[PDB]
């Protein structure tokens, strides 16, 4: 998920720019969900996961918000003592202390019902037991016991006016995630929300914990630690699920790092590159960010210094010589299925090769395979979400900047060989695979694009509509499952916000029985694929204007 | 009127409603999700409370014991009842509202029933606050705020003590998933402020 915001000071024609492209994957109907709340103290118009009470992205007419994914470390496993002699009970504090458990029975259609039992302890719920050791796991997740609150702060914070309005919602939103705020006068904010552990001195959160008593958490850590920034002086404040502040911790699942490398880069270098952006370029860093390989900046230097010497003729030197020629923009031939470059196959070839070489070769089975992917993964469909750039690449780039990282290299991932013997070799391999499937002329390569699918099963693997609800499109886009973006105080406008976003396929996955789709099941796709935008209405006056129906109800509570 | 409440859609059947206190507010916006996105909502309740395969099946008898077991239905439960009046009016009038469309389904299914129900063989219940809550918990709280590797990070430290030794397995360790990375881009800059906690990288537990 990705967040710009530009205040006072980078903004051209207005006063702010607030973009979000939260992103959760593809599906049919709409993972969001439009919605206008007016009345009992609410104004605000945007969308929602769900269709949540409270608005995930939207605005009030005085203040605009949106979030990302935090991805701080908010669960901690603890390691329950339990004991032969006495089943459903665990060692804490110098007490053998009783579990609580229930029973559930799963029902199932056209079989036979299961039942089975939820065990769980002053840590949390128990994930696994290993009766050779006589150890149960519990998570412990430090927004146990705010779920509802975290829900109604999203809620509420709708209602915020100001920076201290809406701060004092986003201290009660327990989960980890970033929270981003604009308004009309120009000021811009963020919020790393969420509950954090105040936890025991030793303790490393990246492993598990006893759970006898010595390693309980304190408590929670005050909102004041809560990493945020109000009016930076940079102007602007950009997130890609990158690290909130400066020597903050990320979760501890190993498939997450922030590290040298990081996407945010590709927005940053943008954002930087003029002194000034307005509404429109705000929203065409969407389409360059979607279209942008991610590895090429990351990589190109190394791959350019290991070939320097080599002779014109030399395939590796040639493959590299292509690269440079390419900006790592992904753009699809008029055949609308294959890439105008094949930058991004040579790139996946190599680094999956460098990989195999590196990283793979230092850590043990089965834990190496942690560590082999290239971050280019598909289905034939395409991604099921963004693309990032793979762990095993955030390690091999500390290892390829040798003196530059701040990472100690405990072991040498080139295994004592030159780095530009190991970049040459998976640079043959590259060639020796590509120019097996296409050819030995280069400039003729037409590599498949990647491709896009609103999924009919929802995240989770369930369906939530007919498997012909499936929706394709030919370019995938690294970006928002939706797009949104708020402007303040606009100078070519007499209107104080202008606002936009994009819910694909439609706002209604309404299909009658007899198989009529509804009139709004479909009409917002076309949009999404050339990067389009409708308006989002919040006065009386503008919905009122632009009303296709209506419908008045009295009831009785 | 207080007890009236608006529904306007706009030219892309996005809808704005208009009320008076909280509990007509949330109704109107429960009513409005059951018009457009029933079968979605009902396949989204039974993923976030484990009851998939009572309508699909077998293939789905792990993943609702999976759903199950990573939360405490009756702690969710607790939250609701210790709400302010004010409060509960957002989950209530929500659910109200969804009801009072599911009512009107049920009695004329010929045309109003979505034809996903008739093709997956079952027809949508009522709702109550419990299960518009489990919406937001089951996929914005399991999904975006409940990720850790904990227990596979422990085997891994414990190979790599196996393949280099124990201060070099640490050290490894400590090379593929560091705690702190200092040239990691920050979404707020160094001259603003930095973190001010320094954890522990040594698995002193
Ligand atoms: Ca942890």
């Amino acid at each position: 998920s990705n967040m710009w915001v530009i205040g006072k000071s980078k903004a051209q024609d207005a006063k702010a720019i607030m973009v979000n492209g939260p992103q959760f994957g593809w599906y049919a109907p709409a993972y969001t969900y439009g919605i206008g709340l007016h009345g009992a103290g609410y104004d605000v118009t945007g969308n929602t996961p769900f269709a949540y009470p409270g608005l995930v992205f939207g605005h009030n007419g005085v203040i605009s918000w949106g979030s990302t994914a935090g991805l701080g470390d908010d669960v901690d496993i603890f390691a329950e003592r339990l004991s032969a002699e006495k089943p459903g009970y665990y060692l804490h504090n110098g007490k053998w202390v009783k579990m609580l458990s229930r029973e559930e029975t799963i029902t199932v259609k056209n079989g036979q019902a299961e039942t089975f039992t939820v065990w769980r302890t002053v840590h949390g719920n128990i994930l696994q037991t290993d009766q050779t050791t006589q150890t149960a796991y519990a998570k412990s997740r430090a927004w146990d016991g705010k779920e509802v609150a975290s829900l109604l702060a999203w809620t509420h914070q709708m209602k915020a006016k100001n920076w201290q309005e809406w701060t004092q919602q986003a201290a009660k939103q327990a989960l980890t995630i970033n929270w981003y705020y604009a308004d009309v006068n120009g000021n811009i904010g963020y919020v790393h929300t969420g509950a954090y552990p105040d936890r025991q001195s030793g303790h490393d959160p990246r492993l598990p914990v006893p759970g006898t008593g010595k390693w309980d958490w304190k408590g929670l850590l005050p909102f004041e630690m809560n990493p945020k920034v109000y009016n930076p002086q940079s102007g602007y404040i950009a997130n890609w699920n990158n690290s909130p502040q400066k020597d903050y911790p990320a979760s501890d699942l190993f498939a997450f790092l922030w590290g040298g490398a990081d996407r945010v880069t590709e927005i940053d270098r943008l954002l930087e590159q003029k002194p000034r952006l307005t509404a429109d370029q705000a929203w065409d860093v969407i389409r360059q960010t979607s279209r942008q390989d991610l590895n090429l900046r990351l990589f190109l230097p190394t791959l350019q210094a290991a070939t320097s010497g080599l002779t014109q003729s030399d395939p590796r030197r040639q493959l590299v010589e292509t690269l440079t020629r390419w900006d790592g923009i992904n753009l699809l031939n008029d055949d609308g299925k294959t890439w105008q470059q094949p930058g991004s196959a040579i790139l996946n070839v190599w680094l999956t090769s460098m990989l195999k070489r590196t990283v793979v070769a230092a850590v043990p089975m089965p834990f190496d395979k942690w560590y082999s992917a290239s971050g280019y993964e598909t289905t034939q469909d395409g991604p099921t979400g963004s693309l990032n750039i793979s762990v095993g690449a955030k390690i091999l780039y500390e290892a390829v900047q040798g003196d530059k990282s701040p990472i100690p290299q405990a072991v040498d991932l080139f295994a004592g060989k030159p780095q530009q013997e190991v970049v040459l070799a998976a640079l043959e391999d590259t060639w020796e695979t590509l120019s097996k499937r296409y050819g030995n002329n280069v400039s003729n390569w037409k590599t498949p694009a990647m491709a896009l699918t609103f999924r009919a099963n929802n995240f989770f693997g369930v369906p939530q509509a007919a498997a012909e609800e499936t929706r394709h499109q030919a370019e995938y886009q690294n970006r928002g499952t939706e797009n949104d973006m708020i402007v303040f105080s606009p100078t070519t406008s007499d209107r104080p916000v202008l606002a936009w976003d994009v819910v694909a396929p439609g706002q209604s996955g309404f299909i009658a029985p007899d198989g009529t789709v509804d009139k709004h099941y479909e009409d917002q796709l076309k949009m999404y694929e050339n990067f389009g935008r409708k308006s989002l209405w919040l006065t009386k006056q503008d919905v009122e204007a632009h009303k296709e129906s209506q419908e008045v109800l009295h009831v009785q509570r | 009127s207080s007890s009236e409440i608006k529904i306007v859609r706009d030219e892309y059947g996005m809808p704005h409603i208009y009320a008076n206190d909280t509990w007509h507010l949330f109704y109107g916006y429960g009513y409005v999700v059951a018009q457009d996105r029933l079968f979605q909502m009902e396949m989204a309740r039974r993923s976030t409370q484990g009851t998939v395969a009572e309508v699909l099946g077998k293939d789905f008898v792990k993943f609702d014991k999976d759903i199950r077991r990573n939360y405490w239905p009756d702690a969710i439960r607790a939250q609701i009842a210790a709400l302010s009046p004010e409060d509960m009016s957002i989950l209530q009038g929500y659910a109200d509202g969804m009801n009072a469309w599911i009512d009107k389904v049920n009695t004329n299914p010929e045309t109003l029933l979505p034809k996903q129900f008739n093709t997956f063989g079952f027809t949508p219940k009522r709702w109550e606050p419990f299960d518009v809550a489990m919406i937001f918990v089951g996929t914005m709280a399991n999904r975006f705020s409940d990720s850790t590797s904990e227990i596979d990070n422990l085997a891994l430290l414990t190979a790599l003590k196996d393949k280099y030794g124990v201060s070099q397995g640490m050290a490894v360790f400590n090379q593929l998933k560091w705690l702190v990375n200092p040239s990691a881009p920050t979404t707020i800059a160094v001259q603003e402020s930095n973190y001010p906690l320094k954890f522990n990288q040594q698995n002193s537990q």
